[PDB]
This record gives structure tokens, C-alpha cells and sequence, in this order.
């Protein structure tokens, strides 16, 4: 039951970046999976969710730019980011939901600076 | 090539046959004739025992089918629980609408109780006796078991058999969490200018006028699961605030679930046991499209508690014909339409919201 | 569903009783959760389903409800109980959090 | 012309053969207690049972299981409509024991029906009536307070056996002739 | 509405009322509403530079073949020197930019009788109004009408046997929804019309199971007749959006992308996920790049025995034409060079 | 048993289940002999014993003979036997012959046991049913010599075989007969007959549809209510394979021994012929040959009468007209110019 | 025919604006309708389209923020605008499409600044 | 489908013949249109379906080319024919234009 993330780093504004969250101990295709971000010095904020059936939902601020996905063969979760802006600087977590987020990842840092 | 069927016409005495997909209207048969096969007597007993040991005191029913399943199972379940020396008793009441959603889920035990039967219809011989600890299925027991300790949507339909004399239903306990309505009993179809979204309790019809729109619905329950997006037509470019049947009430998130000039009916008469949505005026009533009407709010019945009808109604932006509900209690109106001359405090309203 | 937390900030001594409140703009059935986050770490679930406690967490945390008003109570404050606490509803979409509340030592 | 059309299916070869003709089904071992039974009419059945009571016919011997189930399904509403008419008579339905012995009496056909009550079965949302001393008992372990020589038998005639979309129904009537 | 059905896998039968969608992939009767209106429309289109017609589907081509003789009879009776020539259908049916007009008045003389008892053939005229065929040089695509008819019959009804068509008044891009039927029931779904029958199944996730196409249309599948239309990219659909493939999650498969360069030149395909007879496909990351679809047999009839894919998923995607068994764009031979095989010359 | 679904257009109902189904089987079935070489041996032995030909029982047998004629002739030629089989058409009624085919001990040695060279004519001809009553009179012809294989209530076989009987028999072959009653409607049927009956006040004949007139006997084991019935009351005569039952009766009528049995395809029904009226009087003629409604010149007689019959009247719907029952005679027009039937049962 | 745009003006960044296009001579329920914009001193850009059946498509720049719509009774187009950025300053046209844009509007001006 | 239109700008006098060239990175069947826009005014459709001419447009304009390239041609450069010209494809979503070509008086 370990969720480990990767893909964070510095990116030029208006660029694209892809996150991953490899899961050990649970199958991502049988679970509800979230992405939650926290800006430096601010509170928590919800980004995206994917149901176990494949349905996806997004927050208004990220709608049209972000895309959540999964891969059964590799057993991992993705978050593809496009047209990144400076207000998208935060630490991103992958979490598992069953009514509550009982398993969290360590987090990865994404900085968007010119 | 396994699904072969024929269709008949009773006014021309002819028949056409072929292969394809057949979707049946099973809504009107909210029947007790079915025979239900939950996981197993020992397995269900072990699951309920573990739930009691976990602090879960009850169950909210997703639909009427689960309520009838619990009624059919309770006696044998109690007997097998007693035969294993477990001081617990299952009490099953009736359903109330809307069927609110619980936050807990039943567990899947590693091992079952090693004392009892092997089939559900096998034998329930000796009646059990009442016990201090009661694991209460839905009913008027919100005081001894609040909703926050009450499970919901824990079963997965495996097969829906159709025998010669009876039809049987096979169940299991879900391994994983879920929010959606069970897809094994959902059937959606469109052909030409007509479409249908349906399951065991819903039958929703649409038509192609200048625009696709809701035509009529027949509901025998108000469940609160989510209609799967895989069993829905045209699920993009639609706002949740436009759906006639709210998304919280298992209404499909579809362009087929809309009507021009009306918005979501969060405050409809969702307390009924069975209602049908129609677009026409109530008996002995009549509505005007005038701008000077009142603001939309809770839905109002067209007859006063004394039994007097009202003949004056107005709407600001609605489109004729008006949206009207049909329960056994009468003929309610939509949130948009308000009395024209009489005060609205003389009429009975809806105290539920979605 | 807008979730409003109060107090914004709070300071208490060791052994004191601390209670914070979360408010929801409309009805969540019972899907309300409580998390704590130490500075520079991932959040952690404390309470779920309004009152249901998780496993491995000290039993001095308790939650209650009263008219779309929800509270989180700490029985005896401890030196390890200084962090920021968030409420979250898991009923509708979007999933909305609270603005947070961190506890200081006096 | 031809109205009886049908098809036969072979589940082991996926072959189907269709045509017109006469079709005979095996209806033994069917859940027949969950049918819908419509005897003559609540008012006419009440009048017939009453007139049988003043003629000396104490009870009834059932021809088959279907008649026993029909009597079980009817007895409550029949008792209610008898009570609404001010008749001191209750119908008691018991178990059935094989073989089913022949009774020498027959239920009559009244000239007119009881002028109170409803006009259809399985409706009216009635309330259980009070028991009375006069018992018109359908077959059971009760062949002592009035014997087989005062019991009716073979008094009903089937008019329709309809297979609806959701529930099948049986329509009955009281025989005019022996 | 009322009907009965049998399920051969579960061995059960049942009856009732509801909604039934049949496999229609002739039983029906396709002819336009009025021969005189069609003749007037053709003449007015000819006078305004429109010279040909490219059919959307095979149904329209059959209808034109059925009506052409009577149409020429009306055209010759009225003093118009115009000929209608109807040719064969070459897949895929490419899309034309023009549209037939609606005549304000019909021809003064003629009969609206569906069939012409008088078999008086008109003399061939030096002016030709060609319908789809090998006539791209008499009338190029830029002067050809397309999707000009509206099927003015609809519904869930199934006992009519007669379909009427008329020239539409408004421009449109989508496939006509009068003949489209889609249905999902439990774990099996279908998207279908008069020429397509696309099946999907519920595995761990919904995916394409098998398709059976008898034409290659280029209209757009309407969104009102499609299941699960949101959250899907156009670069993931197995059947491309340009080929009237539904924009849905039921039109996808893991590890595969859109087959823009498949064997669409053929006359009837059958997409399925299994190997061609006597062949095996392996999974090695060193394989080639996506490219045109290749057959499993060379021009001489020799069957290749070794194919690779870089990131595909067994069983492999393959097409079943009447003269071969092709593969998807991601599956390439392990040993044999590709410069001697035969590949598709068309792209979507 | 047998699973199947059915629809009733009168009641507007449908249902499914298991049971027993009888179909209107009046091609989907292939009728062939069991073995060709054994049939050739049987024909040769019969010709050795002074049996010159065959009179068919039904149209099935004529079809089977037409189907196997060429192969039978080829097998006969391959053994040096000077005999050819000539198959002709059938005319109704299909009369009964006194002889039978003999079961051969051992089949001919040369030939093929499967089921292709054209044969040449020979002096001797073994004529099958046709217009050859002078070359081979009825007294030298076999009749009802084949036994049909039985499948019961099953309907998925596509093939039936026939083999030469070993024992004498008078009755129609029961392997193709199906009778059924359900409520107030009954049917007696085979490959050529479809006889319907109903219950108004007592059971009676409703309508029949005959595509042949054969002369076997309907077996009693396949008949409903066989007791207490006189042979003079059956509408369809016992000599014409009419069932011996109360379902084969109608009040006010007797056996139609002299109906239009010469026809190719008949249909009995109870309704007046078009543009005709029948009246009941005590001053009419007695029973006699059946008379057609139209004259040889096409004129329609419009007044008919019967002594003590019942309405609607009995009429035969042939292809060339609408004949009337033996109890109905023209009221005014003398019968000299009327067309009458020359056949009797 | 004649099409006329409305609703343009000045709005601060992050504000919401709602344009209109009133149609005379043709009804909008049987036509394909486009929205086209042109930043001052630059070329034409496509925004969104609505089919005569009701299907809508958007450009990648405005996806998740803009919403094309129409009303049958008033016979007008609409374009709801949310979370406006500085790079959304342009002139907006409504047009009718039958394979080509043959009926344009006069155009309306939208400015986003402080 | 990206559309590249060259030359970016053009200057020529009255009576000459000038050709504007548009290119498509993919296949469009025949769905190419040419528009003309003057300063302060809405664009105007000139040519559609590659060559088909719009009513009211004079005969000095003609388009059409073979291959993957398209051209627009001016017969007589009248002095009221100086504006910006664009090409558009209406074959695929999203709809795309060209960057434009400005024709100025020489």
C-alpha cells in the first residue's frame, strides 16, 4: 500500500508536463483515484478524480488543460498538464478514495516560473 | 449470434424476426415473485457479524429490489446466525423516499461461519428468538442507528435468470467501493427520433422535436446512486443545472434529460412512493405565460388540503405544455409555475429537496 | 458545496480541550472527513463518516454533528497535536475542502 | 384466419422452427398461488353463498388445488362484502387432503345480487371483518360439524385463462347446469 | 413494442414489451417522394454548375439506380436535354462540398407514380449528370453534391417496408439519424446503422470487441446517438472520426491508436482481435514504427511467420478483407523487410 | 420436453414454456427410401410375381418415386434386368390396390449405396401411378407398401426415410399424423389433411382443407372420441381416410358419399356460395350427386333448397366453382343442365 | 437577412461577459453557427461552433471557459464567457456556415484590462 | 490542419495579375474558401469550394490548383481591390484560417 510519485520539476510557463503515481499493494483499475494540490503557503485543493469504471471529473480552474488517465499494464496513474501557468505552482499528491482519502502519496513539486 | 428475437403487431397480425439487442420495460413489475440468492447463508452471516463487530448498525436500501431481498432473506439469516451462537438479529422495515445515501460499506470476510446450510431455498425450519443486539435494515430506526453508521450499495448482481415458472436473482458482496448504480440491469437504446434510459425502477423517454428533450418518465422509486456514464447517450456539453431529474436522484447526465425553459427540479415532490412526469396541465387547471408571475420555488399541489382545485397559474419563462407530476395524492406542478391570483400559503408544498 | 471552517486560528495549552467547527452551505449526508497535516508532510486521515475513527490514531479525537454544523474535539492537548486540520465533504462534485486551522502552543 | 402462431427452439443446435398450429404446454409445477383469480362477482358470489346457506349447504369440497387457492385468495374480501350487507356468515378455508371426495350438492345461481359493496376483486382496501358463529367452511380438517352429504362440489366454470405481460389471470363463473 | 426473444448462451426465453434494435447489416424500399420534384431539382442544379453526385452510402446508390430510368423519362418529356448516369461505388465514399437545391416549382408535365409502366427509354444526350463512378474527370469532386437527401421516416416502428426520401432545405454534416440504432444492455453494447455494426464489451474496462463494415462512409456520427461522448480524444478511436466512427469510449482499445492508414480501399472489412491463420505476433520493444497496414501474405501468396509490436496488447488487431488478412499500424514483421509486401494506399 | 414460444392474435397475448406443439404441415422435409439397391430388388421381385405397377397412397409417395426414378432405372440397368420404372401423375380419388410389395431377402449385387448415366428405354415398363389403367389394371397394383420412419414430437431432422413393409396394413401411416385439442378447438391432421372442429353446443366439424383424397383408414389410436358414432354420420367418408369421431359430424347432414372428389384440391366450409341463397322447405328433392353452382355456360343459379338441413349450408370450394352438399338441390331450375359429380365413395 | 452582435464592452480580468447575436431573415435552429474573433492587428481566429442538431465544439484556447448556446423562441445566439484573460481582447463576429461563411455580423468589441 | 499562406504581403499596381497561395498540411476534400477583409469592416466571402465563385463578386477573381496547393488569382487589379485575404478549411474540427496576405497599392 505505497503510492510513489514522480515527474515534478521546473517548467517554462505555457509548457507541458506529465506526472505519474506508481501504486504498490493496490490495483489502480479497481479504485477511485484523486489528484490534490497545495500551493506554497495555502490550503488544500481538489484537482481531478477517476472512478473505477473510467469516469473522470475536473475542477473549473484546470478544466480544459489537465487530463487524468491510468494504465492497467503498468498499474500507474497519470496527470497530463498542458498550457501551464504560474498559478499552477504547488505540490501534487495522488490519493485513494473510498469515501475518505486513507492512502496518500509523498507528493511532488511543480514550479512554473519564467 | 445468441440473442435472437421476434416482434409482433396485434393490429396487422404479422411478425418480424432477427438478431440484435432487446431492452424490456420491466418497471411496472415491481413484483415480489422473484426469488433472491445473496452471497451465501454462511457468507452473508459472517459478513453481517463482521459489520456488527466493526460498529455498523444498519443498512440503507439502494432500491426496492434490495428491500424485497432483505425481507425474503431475514428469517433464514436469523436462523443460521442463531445456529452459530451469535447474539444478533436482523430487523427489516419499509422504504421511505427519497432513499438517502449511507457512507459505510459491508466487508468481505476471509472465512464464513462453518455451521449451517448451503442454499437459500434449502430450508428455514426453526424460527429464531429475539436478541438484544439488532442489525436493523432500513425503516423508522434513525434514532437507534443513525445514517452515519449505516451501509449502502454493498451488493453486485451476477446473473438475472429467466426460468419457465420463476425468475431468480444472484448477488455478491462488492470487493471494492462504488458510487454508481449497478450496470448489470441498465438498458439504454435510441432509434430514429425516440430514445429510452431505463433500469429496474426507472423508465425515461425522450423525443426529437426541434430539439431533443425529455418527454415522460415513470419512476417507482427515487434512488440516490449515480447513473453510469457508459450507459448514457450524449454526455458532453451539458450542465448539471439543466437536468430535469437531478443528478443526485440518479438522473442521467444527458441532453435527453432536459426541457427548454425549465431547470433542475431540486424541490419536486420526491416524497411520493411512485410518480410519473408529464407535460400537460393538471385536470381542471390552466396556466399563462406572463412575465409578471412570481419567482420559482417549492412545488405546489393543484388541490388544497380541503379538496378544492385552483384554476389560476402563471409562469415567467416556461414553455407550454407545463411540467406536472402525477402521484396518487394528486397532480403537482413544477417549480416554475405559481398561482396567479390566490395566495400560495393556502396550498400544500414540498418539504424535501435534492 | 462551500465549506467554511472556524476558528481560523487557535492557541491552547497542554491538557486543554480544543474544539473547531466546520460548516457546509447545504446538505452533505454524512460524508465529512477530518485530516491533519504537519508542516512539510502529506495529510493524514483522523476521522471519517462524521464520527467514525480510523485505526492507529489516538482515541482522544472525536467528531460530532448538529444541523449541517460539524465539530472536531481533542480531549487532552499533547505536544504532538500541533498541526493544521482540514474538513472535507465527499458527497458531490467538486470535492471541496476547508480553509484550514492550525493549533499553536501558549 | 390463423391466430395461433409459434416457434420451437433447440438449445443444443441454435436452430429455430416456426409455423402455425395448436400448442399444448406443461403447466404442472407452476407457482399457481400467485395467479389472479376473478370469481363471478363479489356481490353475486356473496348472494350465492348466502342462498346456499339458507338451503342447507354448510360448506364446500374443492375439486382441485386451484379452487382451494382461489377460495383462500377470495375469503377476506368475500367476508368483508358479506359484513357490509348485514349477513351473519363467515367463510373459513382450510387445508386440502387427498383424495378429493365428491360432494352431492351444487351452488345455486341467485336471481339478483346483494345490493351493497364493490364490483371488482383484489381492491377496495377493505378491513378485516369480525368473526361470527355461523361458519361456511371450505374443505379442511372439519368433516365433523357438517358432513360430506351437505357439501357442494364442481360448482365453477372457467371462462378465460389469460397470460398477461406481468401476471396471468383466471376468470371463473358459477355453473348454471349440473 | 411487444415481442419475445431467446438467449442461446444462458438457455432462456422471455416475452414482454419494450425496445428492440435489429441487425440490418432488400428488406426495405427506398425511393424519393416525387419523381418530378427530383427532376426539377436535378435540372436546377445542372443550370447552376453542379454536375455530379457522390453517394453517402450504398442505399442512396441503389435508390439512384432504381429511379434513373423514370428520371430520364421525365427529363426528356419536358424538353430538357439532360442524362443521368449511375456507376459503381468505390470505397471510401469521399465527401463533396456542394448540395442539391430545392426547386420552388416542379415540372409542368409528368406523373408522380412511384413506378413507370411506360418503359420508353430516352435517347442518350451529350450532356451527362453523372452519379458516383470512375468519372472524376468529367465532373471533379469540387462540383459534386453530397448528403442532399433527408430520410423523412423515423421512429421505433418496424413494420413499414417503405422508406421515403426528399431533398433537404438545410445544410447538414452528420449521418442521417433515421436509420441509426444504438443500444447497451448489461455488458454488451452496439452502435449500428444500415451499413455498420460495431460491438463493444465490458472487460475490466469498456473496449471495442468486433466490428463488421460493408461500406466506408465519411459523414459524422451524431452525438445524440452515441454512448459516453465525453473525456475521449479523437486520436484514440480505433475507427477514425473521419470515417463516421462514433466518438465514444466504446470505440477504443488499450495500446492502440487511430488507424488512419488501414485498408479502407476494400469493399467489406471485419475488425477483430486475433491472429491471421498460421501466424504469431510477439512483443519486443525494438520493433518498428507505426505505418501503413500490411497483409500477412506476400504478392505471391507466401505467408509471413514473424511479426512484432512495440507496445500493443495481445490478441492483435487484424482486418479480414475478402482477399487477405491485414494487421494494425503498430504491428510490423520481425525479419522480412517491408519494401516487398503490399500496403494500403489510402489514408483517412 | 420441447421449448417454444407462441402468440395468440385473437386474445392479443404471448407466452413461453415447455410442452407439445403440432404444426400445420400441409420442401422442409426430404423423403427418400432407405436403400436404393434394396428397393430395386423389391421391384424386380414384384415384377417376377405378376405385379405390374404401383398406385400411390398420397402425394408424398409420388414425389419420392419421381425423385428416385432415374437412379432406380440405372441400378436396374446395371444388373442386366429388362425393366423400367415409369412415374406418372395422380388423379383424385387415389384408389386402393389389393397387392403389396415383397421384402427382398438380399439386395442386388451391383450398384452404389449412396443416394450417374441416363438409362435407355426397355420393352417392359413398371408403371407407377398414372393414366395407365389398361396396360396395368387396378387388380395387379401394389398399394401402401412403405413404412415411414418416426420422430415423434421432434421438428429438427430435415430428413425422413421409407422402407418396404414386412407386414400387411390398411391404415394411414401414423408417423405423420398429429391431432390435438385445446379448450374449444381441435384438429386432426397429416401431410395432406387439416380438419378443424369446434364446440358450439356439441362438438362439430368447422372446416377442412384437403390437398388430396386418399383411401387409407385413419387409425383409431390417433382419433379423439371414437366411441358411439355411426359411419353414416361422418361428413368425410371413412373410405376417404376420414376420422371416425364426433369431431367429423355436423347436425342435419349425413355422409357425403357423392361429393366432388374428382378435384385436385378441395376445401369444405359452411357458408353460401357467392350470389346464392338456400332455404329450408319440406317440398324439396332427396339426396343426390353434388351440383356445381354455375352452369356449363357460366350462369349462376340463385335459388336452392334443402329438406331438413341446417344453416350455414355445406359447400365445397374447388378451383372451378362452388359445389353444394348432397342435401341441397335447386328449388326451381331442373337439374338436367346442372353439372353433377360422377364420383362416389 | 441580417445578424447583429451585442453585449460587448469593458470588463476587468477574471470577469464574466455574455455576448448575443440577434438573427433576422433566418432561424438559428436549422443553421450551423460560428463565433470568430480577431485580436487588434492580428488575423482571424475560430472560437466555437454549434451544429443544427445541437452539437458544440471549441478551440483549445477557450475550452473550459466559453460556452456557445442558442434560444429557439427569441431566435438568437449566445456566447457565455468566464475567467476572461488579457489575451481575450478582440472583435467577435457571428456567422452562418453552409460549407462557407456567407453571412457575417457587424462585430462587437471586448476589452479586458484594469 | 495548419494553413500556410504566402506571400505575407504583396504590392502591385493597377492592371497586373497577382496570385495568392495557400497550403494545407493535410488533405482537405474540396472545402477551401477565400475571404476578403477591409479595415474596420467584417470579412466578405469571395471564393468557396476551391473554385466556385460567390454571387456579386466580379469575374476578376478565380481560384483553384492541382495537388496539395491552392491559389487565388486576380485578373485586373482595380483600385478598390486592396485589402487582406484569408484562406479557410471547413473540413475538420477545429476550423483553421491562414495568417493573411495584405495587398497594397504600389
Amino acid at each position: 500500500v505505497q503510492l510513489l510519485e514522480s515527474g515534478g520539476g521546473l517548467i517554462q510557463p505555457g509548457g507541458s508536463l506529465r506526472l505519474s503515481c506508481a501504486a504498490s499493494g493496490l490495483t489502480v483499475s479497481n479504485n477511485y483515484m484523486n489528484w490534490v494540490r497545495q500551493a506554497p503557503g495555502k490550503g488544500l485543493e481538489w484537482v481531478s478524480i477517476i472512478y473505477s469504471s473510467g469516469s473522470t471529473y475536473y475542477a473549473d480552474s484546470v478544466k480544459g488543460r489537465f487530463t487524468i488517465s491510468r494504465d492497467t499494464r503498468k498499474n500507474t496513474l497519470y496527470l497530463q498538464m498542458h498550457s501551464l501557468r504560474v498559478e499552477d505552482t504547488a505540490v501534487y499528491y495522488c490519493a485513494r478514495e473510498r469515501g475518505w482519502l486513507d492512502y496518500w502519496g509523498q507528493g511532488t513539486l511543480v514550479t512554473v516560473s519564467s | 449470434h445468441h440473442h435472437h428475437g421476434c416482434s409482433v403487431d396485434f393490429s396487422k397480425k404479422e411478425t418480424r424476426c432477427g438478431t440484435g439487442v432487446f431492452v424490456y420495460n420491466d418497471v411496472e413489475a415491481w413484483r415480489d415473485r422473484y426469488k433472491y440468492h445473496p452471497d451465501s447463508p454462511r457468507r452473508l452471516a459472517a459478513a453481517v457479524k463482521q459489520a456488527w463487530e466493526d460498529g455498523i448498525c444498519g443498512i440503507s436500501s439502494v432500491s426496492r429490489m434490495e428491500n424485497i431481498m432483505w425481507r425474503s432473506v431475514e428469517g433464514e439469516l436469523n436462523a443460521i446466525l442463531e445456529e452459530n451462537g451469535v447474539q444478533l438479529t436482523v430487523v427489516v422495515g419499509s422504504v421511505k423516499n427519497p432513499m438517502w445515501r449511507g457512507p459505510q460499506r459491508l466487508p468481505v470476510p476471509v472465512n464464513e461461519l462453518p455451521h449451517g446450510w448451503k442454499a437459500w431455498g434449502k430450508s428455514y425450519f426453526v424460527r429464531a428468538a429475539k436478541t438484544n443486539n439488532s442489525f436493523v435494515v432500513d425503516g423508522d430506526t434513525l434514532k437507534e442507528c443513525p445514517l452515519k453508521h449505516r451501509a449502502w450499495n454493498s451488493f453486485l448482481v451476477e446473473d438475472h435468470g429467466f426460468g419457465v415458472f420463476h425468475t431468480s436473482v444472484w448477488l455478491k458482496v462488492r470487493e471494492d467501493y462504488s458510487l454508481e448504480c449497478d450496470p448489470a440491469v441498465i438498458g439504454t437504446a435510441v432509434k430514429g427520433k425516440e430514445a429510452v434510459h431505463s433500469d429496474l425502477g426507472y423508465w425515461i423517454e425522450s423525443e426529437k422535436n426541434d430539439t431533443w428533450r425529455l418527454k415522460r418518465a415513470h419512476l417507482i422509486e427515487m434512488k440516490t446512486c449515480e447513473w453510469p456514464k457508459s450507459h448514457t447517450l450524449w454526455t458532453d456539453g451539458i450542465e448539471e443545472s439543466d437536468l430535469i431529474i437531478p443528478k443526485s436522484l440518479a438522473g442521467p447526465l444527458s441532453h435527453h434529460n432536459t426541457r427548454e425553459g425549465y431547470r433542475t427540479q431540486m424541490k419536486g415532490p420526491w416524497h411520493s412512493e411512485e410518480l410519473e412526469i408529464r407535460f400537460e396541465e393538471c385536470p381542471g387547471t390552466k396556466v399563462h405565460v406572463e412575465e409578471t408571475c412570481g419567482t420559482r420555488g417549492p412545488s405546489l399541489r393543484s388541490t388544497t388540503a380541503s379538496g378544492r382545485v385552483i384554476e389560476e397559474w402563471c409562469c415567467r419563462e416556461c414553455t407550454m405544455p407545463p411540467l406536472s407530476f402525477r402521484a396518487k395524492d394528486g397532480c403537482w406542478y413544477g417549480m416554475e409555475i405559481r398561482p396567479r391570483k390566490e395566495p400560495e400559503s393556502n396550498l400544500v408544498r414540498s418539504m424535501v429537496t435534492a | 458545496i462551500w465549506m467554511t471552517q472556524s476558528p481560523s486560528s487557535l492557541s491552547a495549552s497542554v491538557g486543554d480541550r480544543v474544539t473547531i467547527t466546520c460548516r457546509a452551505s447545504q446538505s452533505v449526508s454524512s460524508h465529512l472527513n477530518w485530516y491533519q497535516q504537519k508542516p512539510g508532510k502529506a495529510p493524514k486521515l483522523l476521522i471519517y463518516a462524521v464520527s467514525s475513527l480510523q485505526s492507529g490514531v489516538p482515541s482522544r479525537f472525536s467528531g460530532g454533528d448538529s444541523g449541517t454544523d460539524f465539530t472536531l474535539t481533542i480531549a487532552s492537548l499533547q505536544p504532538e497535536d500541533f498541526a493544521t486540520y482540514y474538513c472535507q465533504q465527499t458527497y458531490t462534485i467538486p470535492r471541496t475542502f476547508g480553509q484550514g486551522t492550525k493549533v499553536e502552543i501558549k | 384466419h390463423h391466430h395461433h402462431h409459434g416457434c420451437s427452439v433447440d438449445f443444443s443446435k441454435k436452430e429455430t422452427r416456426c409455423g402455425t398450429g395448436v400448442f399444448v404446454y406443461n403447466d404442472v409445477e407452476a407457482w399457481r398461488d400467485r395467479y389472479k383469480y376473478h370469481p363471478d362477482s363479489p356481490r353475486r358470489l356473496a348472494a350465492a353463498v348466502k342462498q346456499a346457506w339458507e338451503d342447507g349447504i354448510c360448506g364446500i369440497s374443492s375439486v382441485s388445488r386451484m379452487e382451494n387457492i382461489m377460495w383462500r385468495s377470495v375469503e377476506g374480501e368475500l367476508n368483508a362484502i358479506l359484513e357490509e350487507n348485514g349477513v351473519q356468515l363467515t367463510v373459513v378455508v382450510g387445508s386440502v387432503k387427498n383424495p378429493m371426495w365428491r360432494g352431492p350438492q351444487r351452488l345455486p345461481v341467485p336471481v339478483n345480487e346483494l345490493p351493497h359493496g364493490w364490483k371488482a376483486w383484489g381492491k377496495s382496501y377493505f378491513v378485516r371483518a369480525a368473526k361470527t358463529n355461523n361458519s361456511f367452511v371450505v374443505d379442511g380438517d372439519t368433516l365433523k360439524e357438517c358432513p360430506l352429504k351437505h357439501r357442494a362440489w364442481n360448482s365453477f366454470l372457467v371462462e378465460d385463462h389469460g397470460f398477461g405481460v406481468f401476471h396471468t389471470s383466471v376468470w371463473l363463473k358459477v355453473r348454471e347446469d349440473y
